[PDB]
Order: structure tokens, then sequence, then C-alpha cells
């Protein structure tokens, strides 16, 4: 199998506008949202059809109640947070929890939280500590770190948890996770060369352009990664014409395993 | 899922037990002891959930998930921990699934025994004639009577803080016209040395 | 704080000719905080049957959205996407460059 | 700083009839729970609350209803109770839901009966006796015995007075309770306690000892038709001088 990762996002919102919730929770298996929660409709719920497939209404019923208790941890949280940076107005607190498992087998863990969008506090689950990025966060480390038993669940969580949910997800989802779809690769000319790939999945590309056979980074421009809006994607990469001498110019695209090459008569 | 420990235990005051639990489950994320003290509430002891011992005073408590089993160690033990200890897994769901729990019942060491069989002085409000099984050391057992209107508890542990001295004794009883304090733990192996003090005449 | 203005990228599903029905994309990222305002227009008007995905949560903490709108593309019809957000002073128009 | 504070301690029900236990948490706590326990198995979780506004049900909710009034306060509700519904019922709660490795922190539990009829319930007769002679003489110490029996439910108290203050030094209760009859499914219960003293003690003339059941019974509301004295909630005492 290909690198997979599972991740779940909170995010709380101090004063939010009028209709816009205070709390959300997403989980996403890869680019894929598998789940959802907000403050708002206080129903955790499927976002993958493959999800709602093959979890029974108690699995949902269990994790609403979850979520409303996040929920209101996170309002407490974040209202200690704005006391203590003296902060007025609206705020926001983040956070983010996950696994990767990857292709060679071997596995990694993260877990860390944002304030404004910011890193505030990152865990190391290696040396059990936590990362505070200011003093506001240095203290919320000194109470956290004080529960050693805490700190081991969260290591626990990380390195075996989660991993067993994102296989069970992983054959949940097979049949859209693990396919491969290649790109559909063209170059035209707008003067710069403009390599162009479509139509692929997964997402993961890796596209470049080499002139004479040498590879020049700092030429080239690189297109973001597109979701198409089918479940495909798309991306680009250009590179600038020489007027005064010919080279020769070919497109090299990366994918799932294949690799392909345009040359540029 | 399941979990499973030992109905019930018995030691000795003074040495060493180890309480086992073993866990099947969907997910695993942390192991619990309790303390229940009878006719009390459950108190948390200790949580593990990567492997290895945890030590807090004279308990330990040590996980295998591996082999999903724990154990509470009690060293150097007291008559006061004789308790039932209770084991409790957190699921993937993060849902506590709950041993049955071990009762465990200390032997107090006993320095002096003086096994004997006393009449207490009947009440004028009963009447019952009443015997103490008592003094005797930990390794005897009380056997429930055999005759329906003779009634015998089970041997109790007494301690008298003052004197730093502790005793095992059972009572019988029953208004039966041939009750005698000579034959009321007849249905019992009491010790060859037992003291009977003579009835009045 | 430190807010992030979103990056603005419009583009169609598949590579766009004349007379074929398509997918007008805007992809809105990279922006924090999280409330945001996106139009697509054509020639200029707000499109009404315009869909999107939800509000969705990157590593680096900021947020990417996508609206869309089902289109056929001709030579005169000139399409844009209308952004606003807190780190803009007036709405940001992007046009669909094919 | 009490904790956490369940009512009632002891309850009494008829087939059919309703009853509320309380449960108050002066921790700041967000989750609370009700479980039943049993003999012969693990607790078994009734209902939970995982923070203030949001109730869910448990592993054995059918017969039950909770409700989280406030952040302090988590009722069990049985609106119509059964037999099978005997138990005992502990609250708890926890600082939340999420901490994994966050413990329980328990009431002290109540006990209920329930029963098809009340006709079966009887308070314990208390009797004292006192220290034989042969035991002061061989061992120079008095071992006095209280016996409270014929009692139902297993709903009681037995405590020790010892010049009007009550002692525990020296004292065994039987942990648990003598079926009389250990066949019948409704047996009445006995119960013993010891108290050892020094002869020395037992043979000052003015040391007054007291055994007391608190029996936990039938309240003015339930309804009486038996020829003997209805079986309230009282308490039972036997007494004895020292003798010089």
């Amino acid at each position: 199998m290909r690198t997979h990762s599972l991740r779940y996002f909170h995010l709380g919102v101090s004063d939010p506008i009028h209709g816009v919730p205070e709390f959300i929770s997403v989980g996403y298996v890869d680019s894929h949202p598998i789940t959802t929660y907000d403050s708002v409709t206080r129903q955790k719920e499927p976002r993958a059809p493959w999800m709602a497939e093959n979890l029974a209404p108690d699995h949902w019923e269990r994790y609403t109640q979850l979520l409303r208790g996040w929920q209101q941890m996170f309002k407490v949280e974040l209202k200690r947070l704005q006391r203590h940076y003296n902060h007025s107005g609206s705020h926001t607190y983040q956070r983010m929890i996950g696994c990767e498992l990857l292709e060679d087998g071997s596995t990694t863990g993260f877990l860390q939280y944002a304030y404004d969008g910011q890193d505030f506090l990152i865990f190391n689950k290696d040396t059990l500590s936590w990362l505070a990025v200011d003093n506001v966060a240095h203290t919320i480390k000194q109470a956290w770190e004080a529960n050693q038993h805490e700190l081991l669940y969260q290591k626990n969580w990380l390195e075996e948890e989660c991993i067993a949910w994102l296989k069970r997800f992983l054959e949940y989802g097979k049949d859209t996770l693990q396919r491969t779809e290649p790109p559909l690769v063209r170059v035209n000319r707008k003067t710069a060369l403009f390599c162009k790939a479509h139509g692929f999945y997964p997402p993961e590309i890796y596209m470049t352009w080499m002139k004479n056979g040498e590879e020049i980074v700092q030429e080239i421009d690189y297109g973001d990664i597109l979701p198409s809006g089918d479940g495909t994607y798309q991306a680009w990469a250009s590179i600038e014409l020489d007027p005064q001498s010919s080279n020769l110019y070919s497109c090299h695209v990366e994918h799932s395993g294949v690799h392909m090459v345009l040359q540029v008569p | 899922q399941n979990i499973d420990q030992p109905t019930e235990m018995t030691a000795t005051e003074g040495a060493i037990v180890q309480i086992n639990c073993t866990y099947q489950t969907s997910g695993f994320n942390g192991l619990f002891w309790y303390q229940q003290h009878a006719g009390e509430a459950p108190t948390f002891l200790s949580y593990n959930v990567l492997d290895g011992l945890e030590e807090k005073g004279r308990f330990s408590s040590f996980l295998s998930r591996s082999k999903g089993y724990s154990y509470l160690l009690l060293k150097e033990l007291q008559m006061k921990d004789s308790a039932s200890y209770l084991c409790a897994v957190k699921d993937s769901n993060y849902q506590l699934i709950w041993g049955a729990g071990t009762k465990l019942i200390i032997k107090p060491d006993i320095q002096n025994p003086d096994p004997a069989v006393y009449q207490l002085r009947d009440s004028k409000s009963s009447d019952k004639s009443v015997c103490l099984f008592t003094d005797f050391d930990s390794q005897t057992n009380v056997s429930q009577s055999k005759d329906s209107d003779v009634y015998i508890t089970d041997k109790c542990v007494l301690d008298m803080r003052s004197m730093d001295f502790k005793s095992n004794s059972a009572v019988a009883w029953s208004n039966k016209s041939d009750f005698a304090c000579a034959n009321a733990f007849n249905n019992s192996i009491i010790p060859e040395d037992t003291f009977f003090p003579s009835p009045e005449s | 704080m430190i807010q992030r203005t979103p990056k603005i990228q419009v583009y169609s599903r598949h590579p766009a000719e004349n007379g074929k029905s398509n997918f007008l994309n805007c992809y809105v990222s990279g922006f924090h905080p999280s409330d945001i305002e996106v139009d697509l227009l054509k020639n200029g008007e707000r499109i009404e049957k315009v869909e999107h995905s939800d509000l969705s949560f990157s590593k680096d903490w900021s947020f990417y959205l996508l609206y869309y709108t089902e289109f056929t593309p001709t030579e005169k019809d000139e399409y844009a996407c209308r952004v606003n957000h807190v780190t803009l002073s007036q709405p940001k128009i992007v046009k669909w460059d094919r | 700083n009490a904790g956490v504070t369940q009512t009632p301690k002891f309850q009494v029900l008829k087939t059919g009839q309703s009853m509320t236990l309380q449960c108050a948490q002066d921790m700041n706590h967000n989750s609370m729970y009700w479980y039943r326990q049993d003999p012969g198995m693990g607790l078994r979780l009734i209902y939970y609350s995982a923070s203030e506004g949001t109730t869910d049900k448990g592993e054995v909710p059918n017969g039950y209803n909770v409700s989280r009034l406030n952040k302090r306060e988590f009722s069990l509700r049985l609106e119509s109770a059964a037999p099978s519904q005997t138990s005992v019922y502990f609250c708890a709660s926890s600082v939340w839901t999420g901490e994994g490795s966050g413990e329980l922190f328990f009431g002290e539990g109540s006990r209920l009966t329930v029963l098809e009829d009340l006709k079966n319930v009887f308070p314990p007769e208390v009797a004292v006796f006192e220290p034989s002679e042969a035991e002061i003489s061989h061992t120079q110490k008095a071992t006095l015995v209280c016996l409270a029996t014929g009692f139902y439910p297993d709903h009681v108290e037995l405590s020790w007075w010892v010049n009007g203050k009550e002692v525990h030094s020296g004292v065994c209760t039987d942990p648990q309770p003598l079926k009389e009859q250990p066949a019948l499914n409704d047996s009445r219960y006995a119960l013993s306690s010891r108290l050892r003293v020094s002869a020395t003690f037992w043979q000052n003339p003015r040391n007054h000892f007291r055994c007391q059941v608190q029996f936990y019974g039938l309240s003015e509301n339930d309804e009486w038709t038996q020829d003997r004295a209805k079986p309230v909630t009282q308490i039972v005492s036997a007494e004895a001088w020292g003798r010089a």
C-alpha cells in the first residue's frame, strides 16, 4: 500500500458572528473527509459513504456524546488562553491529532495545538513532553506535564489506537482510497512551456522540467495540486523558454510508481 | 469483549499477593485498578497503559499489552488490605469494561493461639444460648451448622489496638434444649487442644 | 494576530472546449481566520446555482474551500470568482484565465 | 470538599413504586455516571452524562431514566420498580470524558430492595450476652456478643456504644449476614458482632455497654395491612453493665 494518514481537527472560535459555529471537528483519511461535528448540529456524522455503511448507529451516538464533551472543554480552554493573553474580540483555538502508516511499514504520530492559527503546543511522544512557544503555552505545558499518565495515554493512542483505526478505515474505503487513476499529461506553449496533468488519483504527483537532461529547480514554476471536483486532481509546472539558444526540454511526471517523460521537439 | 479475574484469594498477613486481570477487547486505552472495601465505594488505585511496572507505596501494578494481562501486587499485607480489587479496561470507544472483582481475604498471624469454646451469659430478654469459639490460629475453618435450629457465623478478626492483639472468633447460638457449647462446633474441625470450660452444676 | 489572506485559483474541471459542458472551479485556500465569502461570476454578475465543499483544514492551521458550478464555456462569456475576507479591504476578483 | 454525595443509603420499594436517587458532586467535574453493582459480575453502566446539557444510555438503561439537572447534580429515576432492580447503585464522576487516564470518583452507594409484597419486611430482634467468667479468668479479656436476628431486608447498621460514645476498637461485626433459612429466597437474616475489652475494663461496675442496630424499613406512606406492627425505620438496642 502507499502511505496513508488519519487526522482529526478541532476548531474553537471565541466570539463567532451570528450563525457561525463556535466549535467544529472534522476527521480525514488522506484528503477525504470522513466525519464531521459542530456546535450547531451537535451531532457527529459521516462525511464519506463508506464510513456510513460500515459503522453502526451506536458508533455515531457514542462519538456524538464524546464530541459534546470536547465542545465544552474547548470553550473553557479558549476562555482561559484569551484571558492569559489579555486579548479581546474573537480568537481561535485549534487542535490536530493523527498518524501515518508509511509504505515501508513504519508509522508516525503527531498532536499539536494552535492559537489564532499559529503553533501553540506541540507533543513529542518520544520524550513525552510538550513544546511551548510562549509563556501562556508554558503555563499549560507545566500543568499537562505534571499528569504523566495522560502523556503515556496519548503516546499509546498515537502509536497503537490511531494506526488500528486507520487500517480499519482503509479497508472500509479501499475501493476509493487504494485505487489509481493515472494522469493525462500534455505540454502547451503560453514564452514558457506548461506541463499539465489532470484526471489523476491519488493527489500525490511529482512534475518537473529537465533541460538537456539536467534539473534546475529554481527555474521551474510549480503549480499547486488542485481538486477537479470529481474525485480526481490536476496540476502543472512551467519553465521559461530561452529565445537565444535551442535546448531539449522534457517534462517528467511521477505518479504511483510510474514515471513519464514528455520530450518537447 | 471480556475481562477476567479470580473470584477470591486468601493470603497471610505479612506476605505478598498478586491479583491477576486478563482482558480481551477491541482496542485498548488503559487499565485501571480500584479498591472496594465491603460496604464502601470503589476508590482509584492505579492506571497502566504502556508495558511495565509502576510502584506506589506497598502496591505495584504491571501491564503487558501483548498478552492482555495486568496484575496488582500487594506487598507486606495488612488486615486493612482485606477488600475487593476491581480491574477495568478502557476499550477503543473509551468505555470501561469492569471485571467482576477479586475478594482478598487476609489471615492474621496469631502469635499465641489459645483455642477455646466459651458459654456466654444468658440474656433475661432472650431465649437463646450463645457460644463463642475464639483465639484459634488462622488455619482453622468454621463450618456452617448441620442442624436447622442452630446458627453458626463465620470467623471474624478482631483487633484490640491498645494491646496490639488480634484474635479469630465465631459465634454459635440456638434456643433448642439439646444445645450445648460442648457440641456447638461439632461439624467443624477444631484444634485438638481447644479448651472447653466445665459447665455449672 | 497573524491573519492570512486567501489564495484564489479559478480553473475548469476538464480542459475547456467551447460548446462542451464543464465545471468551473474556484479553489480558495491558505486563509485564516475561517470566515469567508465566495461568489462565482458570469460577465460580472453572480451565478445563482453554485455549490461548495465544507470548510476544510490544512495541517498549517489554514483553511480551504472549493466552489464550483456547471457551465458550458463560450467565446464571449467571461467568468470570475469574487472573494471577501477580513484580510481584504475590498472584494478580490480573479478572472478565469483560459 | 465533600466529593460525590448520593442519597438515599438504603431503600425498600414495592413492585411498581417510583423512586429517585440523587447525586451531587462539588468537584467541578464535567462527567457523571450511574452504575449498578450485582453479585458475580462487574459494574454495569445504566446512564451517563458526558457534560452538562447531554445524557445517554449505558449498557443497562431499561427501567431507568436520568436527569442532568445542572453541572453538579445527576439524578436516577426508577419509574416503576421491578424486583430485578434490587441492587446497589453507585453514582460517579470524572473531570471530563476525554481524559484517557482520568479516574472515577464514586459516591457511597444506595442499596435498593424491590419486593412484590412488604409483608416479608421485619426489624431485627437485638440481644446482648455478657462475657464468660471462664474466658475472663483464662485470658484476662472479656468478650460481649450482640445478636441481631430475624430482620429483612439486609438494611442494617450495627454499632457499639461504651459509656455513651460509639467505639470501634475491639469490635468485629460479621461482614455478611447469615440467612436463617439458607434455602428460601426471602429468608430473614441474622448478624453477630463481638466487642472485646480487658477484664479490668469489664469489671468496673460503672462501665455501660450498648449494641444498637439501625434498621432501614418502611415509611409513613408505605401501605401496611398485616396484624403485626408496621416495620418502620427504627433503632433497636440492648445493653449491659460492667460486673464487679
